[PDB]
């Protein structure tokens, strides 16, 4: 009852083009890192695959299933210009 | 939430 | 769902003039502009918002002094601005460029 | 729209 | 002549902690001035404001020539951290 | 006189 | 509306003893950039002092206005506030 | 209200033994164990059992997930179900006070 | 409580 | 959150 | 003589993308019998047919029934660590 | 064989 | 046609060559038609661990229509092999498959 | 069949 | 600090109309194996499109990642990109 | 890196039983106004409590901030702190 | 360098 | 062998702007500014910058510590680093000559 | 110094 | 002289 | 003038452990490790630390860049501070001599 | 040397 | 401690050229090169020199012995003196990582 | 370091 997707984004001037919430130290009742917003015109919205409330499992090879919010934010800041996102959604 |  | 924007927030304190605060608003729970928020649709020439120079069309008014207007009826928003007195603290947000 |  | 000072108060439960009189609409000049400083209040703990201090600006609102209630409303809506520009007789 |  | 308090903490070995969220780049709450207190650590300085409360909004740290700052500037204003830390806060009702 | 502690997160994969997983649970929406808090708490670790031999579970651990099943806001009979229907290899997501 |  |  | 490797896979919609055989109820080790075109194991590139699975995360599968190997892989989560060995070519 |  | 037919997919797939080549096998050509009449080039095998496998997009029975700038819709087996062997480091593949 |  | 851009070129009769240096076996800069544009040929494709700049660093050519490739490989990624070449670059 | 401790002392017939150096008008260490404990008297109150150490920096005496006072103000804060004196001190870890 |  | 002055001390907590702290320094062990005094001295205060808007710093002010870092006796590079790496809130401990008539 |  |  | 080596480069992203990154560095423009070479060099891999657990870093690896901070030509202190403040995820770019 |  | 590698050990007999041996050394008890490690290390190999033409020495080779002068626990100058007084034929006992 |  979960669907998985690997998604590769090209960092833009406004970053990857989405916002995240969650973490062990935090929205949504659990520790998961999840998308809350996809920015019109940004990287994630031009690639077309990421969805609001998608749950980020891995950023490149960094496992973000059990991290603080900042570690996740930093895992994304430091992921390079071509970024492999591994996600799952309730669909 | 944090913009990324 | 829809794609959204990053928002810049700004606090703008206006001094009322004789014609009011000098802007038009649309929106509310009972008539969403789409989202029940209250948006500036118009900045009137010669009014306080125009002279102050800071407000913009499509700015979203989140709070009027101590009155939250993020989830209110259209005539409540109007009333809050009408009776806010001569020094009106506006908390607004606007879509930033991408 | 209302003018305020 | 006049001495000038910039005083930043943090608002308390009893307000900024002083009283003001005057204005252009005052019966019997037209400035906003301090008449009282409340024991235990913000202005008295900050220690800088004085009775008969004339208030010239509240944050960025010019209160030199304003009705009494515009001054009061300027102060009510100045926020939690409040910049007063004042002058007093040297 | 107004308390502020 | 709000109640206002000035609170002076003594830094301890585990810091000031509370956790904060918020800031212009990570709004803890919708459309609000405030720095909110989210945790008072049992036995830490803030708990032992007794006056701070969960969800208190931090307005000023010594003389550093943190009503409209990024999250890390709020963090750094507390990191660098010394050993005797003046907190100006407000809370609902 | 209430002070709080720092929390530790941990994932714990047990292999069920004939007498089950070897612990007891209290909690649920229909019977909160710590009040204003419907979580699932471990209250007993049975000597000889899989949880005890694994050595990592502790009394007062909070069970967040059970394989792919969330039990953060669950009736007591529904969390008893999740653990009982979980198969011979059970991934537990737990958190605890540090 | 319940034994699992 | 950040502990301070 | 054997070579060993650790291989971390990300589960896809069609699972980890390989088939296993063996168990104590079949020698008795769990070995991969095929790698699925387009799947996760195939895109990762490292698992091979006749690879032998020793550990699924921290679950020792060297001496287990077929079905407990299956539940072990089925319940390993999204990011699955496999400790495997193969006959040194 | 079994698919995983 | 006399035969029933499917709907077709049409796909560009750019491979990066690995140590052991492109990582797949082909059959077909004018001198050895894989399916009855079609002289097209078909992928018969995807090597485990190769570039085709790791890329993940090619599939057995894919019909290779183009190799970079080289038309292989109507060539001998040997000429298809050479266009793939000699395609260089980066290999653009225009394939079509049933779906 | 040829391996490429 | 860097600025990013996606640029789409139409191949011309003299190619894409720019020159590149770099790669793991031919570092243009010290300890940097990136692929750098070193020239924009007057009147060529890159010039007329108007968006590429000298010293722009090429990250991706279509979907091929050239951040960490030999020079011959990066040249071949551009030769074999087809007639409409998608380039992902960064600069500053 | 500093360690912080709160130390509460009962005053004896010989005073609090330690010596202090420093102040704004008589700095113990170059360019440093702090109040340093320079010796813990054998048998005295500070000594029997066992928590104060030599070179401890006194930040606060009860509620009086002594990070930046003159020397004799630091002495008069300690002298006039009562029979039960709580010292907030810091030391190098 | 290489002209492309 | 040199005459000195008496020094006023002050602690100035700056908030960093986009252009840094808004002043220039000279000094350090590898390049003393006066005599063999290795002190770090403010030699310029940039109009518009954070130091000028705060108002407290003065030219020739001697900077003793930057947050946790002591810069009384360090090289010019160490001090520069300390200031640049201090983050967005910068506790400066300074001393200046108290003028004599 | 001073004894206290 | 270094600007900071 | 000295002979030199051919160099292999690698990008190694560490996750910070409670004890930091788990390695020691020598060098800097203010203290070159090998003559007139100001590069930052790994001198030790701490047992139990993140560098050792990740497995890829090597003693004598030259660190060229730490996340977005270039450390090829900096003082020892700037290098140290760049590593200490890189956060919980540290992208390292390193080079090592390949043997002959 | 420095331990980081 | 730290983690370690495996070490090769090697005899290397250099024939002193006109410009000496043709390499440079760091280390020694009064100036360790690696933390808490007094061994002598080669930090430079001179182009054209005897060490370069011989081809076997490497940068970061630790020199354990210079004919029969042990230089495992020496001052810098004392190891430097063993290499100037070693004559035209110099047996080096060295070890290197991996 | 020293040249030998």
């Amino acid at each position: 009852d979960y669907e998985y997707e690997e998604i590769t984004l090209e960092r833009g001037n406004s970053g990857l083009g989405f916002s995240i919430a969650g973490g062990t130290d935090n929205i949504g009742d659990d520790s998961s890192i999840f998308i809350t917003k996809i920015i019109t015109g940004g990287a994630a919205a031009q690639d077309g695959r990421l969805r609001v409330n998608d749950c980020i499992l891995r950023v490149n090879e960094v496992d973000v299933r059990d991290v603080t919010h900042s570690k996740a934010v930093e895992a994304l800041k430091e992921a390079g210009s071509i970024v492999r996102l591994y996600v799952k959604r309730r669909k | 939430e944090t913009e990324v």
